[PDB]
């Protein structure tokens, strides 16, 4: 799926 | 209210909320908490579920600022004598996740290797709560060409009901396999267990197994005292299944960020393959994963027992106690990769860190199994 | 720490704590709350138990000052689909207390009286959750010399499972007694029930029964609208079993003091005749009596539904809707006194307030049953 | 028993 693991990935870059 | 943007937003809310609790008053902490509670559901999105259990986790931490309210709120819960649900959650984790199926296969494959040519075998199980790990042993012992050996198992748990339950299923299987077998149940918590006091009949071969039960000693040198006590029995093998994540930071922030990284991966497995409305999914998250999170965040000091650490720090610590590494075999690791191919379990992969097995989910390491030989 | 003096002391603590919540900040409220929590146990003395549930009651009220914490703490409780325990508590109250056994005997004795010579009978049960009340009716109808009448019952409850459970037990008994019988289940909460919409087959005789279900309308003229709707059906009898205590004060203090007076009497029955360690005792106090107390204290406004009032205020209110009193018979009241003589039930006594029955415990009135005829 | 109902009785007089 559109990973919840990926959700933190993009937010940690910010 | 639109979805995927709320995913990022929830994350920022947990950090912003955590910083206020750690430093300063709850007036600003209450702001994000109310803001969080409208956006987090136990039955919704993966990140919706994640924030459902971390939000309640931080609230408990805030309550402990006032022992009055916390103690008063938790004032009617004493008559709790329910283990039947507790075993239910252990069986669910066993079935819904391959964490234990891989560990059990790996330790028994490792235990079989050190017990070649041994007529007597002594296995010690810390937190012996699941019989299926040894059910595989009795089968495999009878499977080897030499023949079954005389087998003693020591079971350690804080509830006599579980040990009575394990013995029964274990003894019955043994008699039907024509294996000489003896169960020795000891009833004690792990802080209060004395390893040296344990009965050893000479001429035996000893094996120790610790499934997710070593990191509770980092709460209370409580660890190094314990490992040397195991060393004092001269075990042929000690196999340690342990969680592989840095959840023991000194500060709340360092502990929080890395914590939700790991549990986000575990919750992904559940959404990928389980219906969202299933009670079984809800019963593991809230009762198993969610309990862990509360201990990592709301609790501090000796009452915080999760304290998971990475494989490297465990390798050094075990090494310091005079323990030699036993590289896990190439064909035991092939089978674990074979377990993870079938029975759903899509996306799980296992790697090797220096003769120890690391189970990961989409390149996020979760659990580690390592085999150790008694040095000198 | 010495006992009986703690009994008085706990009382003073609840009042002192309540005054701080009602007027001013929680800094002084937390003082007594911590002071209370060390002294109150769910499994100890009667007054120890009482203060165990009022202490948690005031804490919840304090939490509602910060919706953030309260909502965040109550964030993982959604997947709740457990009625099997809910019926268990209703059966316990039925068995452990004569409140319902006396009420059921009284209403059925009153219903039988108005239904003499009626070939068709319609009974309406608000919150029809316990079948044993009607099990007594079918028996008694067959017992009368004339013969059973055709019988219809309308069951009102918010859970289809209970109504499916009641029908089954009810229909089976009817067929074995050779009674023409029909169960009409309606599934709706009591706020949203429309009484006039209910099917009435002409030529019937109607009876209405309300067991502890009238006082929930004082939360939301919600009451007087409802009584007139019952009046609109022209019932032969309406029998109202209701609690007889002034638990609907405007202020917290007036509501608290009189509240614990009444519940102290109920907890006395349990200590006098039940072992302190029994789960059954603990399951009624925490799950039934203790839930009430939380609503009386922690909740306010429309979400507070206990709102019990004395028999006098109910008599006037019912009278205002054009309802005539039916004095309960001398020989139905003798039987209730006969129930309270046997089956333990030592100390219970019943009195008559103006043709209505009052059940009391050592001269403290608890519950009231009254029979009402439809005026004009 | 020594009534818990009696415990409030003596304390309310005070």
């Amino acid at each position: 799926s559109m990973s919840a693991t990926a959700l933190l990935q993009k937010a940690a870059q910010m | 209210l639109k979805p995927e943007e709320r995913g990022l937003y929830l994350i920022h809310l947990l950090l912003t909320c955590a910083n206020h609790v750690a430093s300063g008053s709850l007036q600003n902490a209450n702001a994000a908490l109310e803001q969080l509670s409208h956006l987090a559901s136990p039955d919704g999105d993966t990140m919706q579920r994640i924030a459902a259990y971390f939000t309640e986790a931080l609230a408990n931490r805030i309550l402990k600022s006032w022992p009055g309210l916390y103690k008063a709120l938790n004032a009617t819960q004493t008559r709790t004598n329910n283990v039947s649900e507790e075993i239910h959650v252990r069986r669910l984790f066993f079935e819904m996740f391959p964490i234990l199926k891989v560990s059990y296969l790996l330790t028994n494959r490792a235990i079989l290797e050190a017990m070649e040519g041994e007529k007597m075998v002594h296995v010690i199980d810390l937190d012996a709560s699941e019989p299926a790990q040894w059910l595989a042993l009795l089968q495999a012992f009878n499977s080897r060409p030499e023949g079954p050996p005389h087998l003693r198992i020591t079971g350690v748990h804080h509830q006599k009901e579980v040990l009575e339950q394990m013995a029964h299923r274990l003894i019955e299987e043994a008699e039907k396999l024509d294996i000489p077998f003896q169960f020795n149940p000891v009833v004690s918590r792990l802080d209060c267990l004395n390893v040296e006091q344990l009965r050893v009949k000479t001429g035996e071969a000893l094996a120790v197994s610790s499934v997710l039960q070593l990191h509770t000693f980092l709460a209370s040198g409580r660890t190094d005292s314990f490992l040397n006590a195991i060393w004092g029995l001269s075990p042929k093998v000690m196999v340690v299944t342990e969680q592989d994540s840095d959840h023991n930071g000194s500060t709340l922030m360092e502990r929080l960020l890395e914590s939700l990284y790991t549990y986000a991966a575990l919750f992904d497995c559940l959404e990928t393959k389980v219906p969202r409305t299933s009670q079984d999914r809800i019963k593991v998250e809230k009762m198993l994963f969610g309990e862990e999170i509360k201990n990592i965040i709301s609790c501090e000091g000796f009452e915080r027992r999760e304290r998971h650490e990475k494989l490297e720090k465990w390798s050094q610590r075990i090494d310091l106690a005079g323990f030699g590494n036993v590289p896990l075999s190439y064909y035991a690791m092939l089978q674990a990769r074979r377990l993870l191919q079938g029975c759903g379990f899509d996306g799980y992969r296992i790697k090797e860190e220096s003769g120890c097995a690391v189970i990961c989910w989409q390149d996020r390491p979760l659990y580690s199994v390592s085999a150790w030989r008694c040095r000198k």
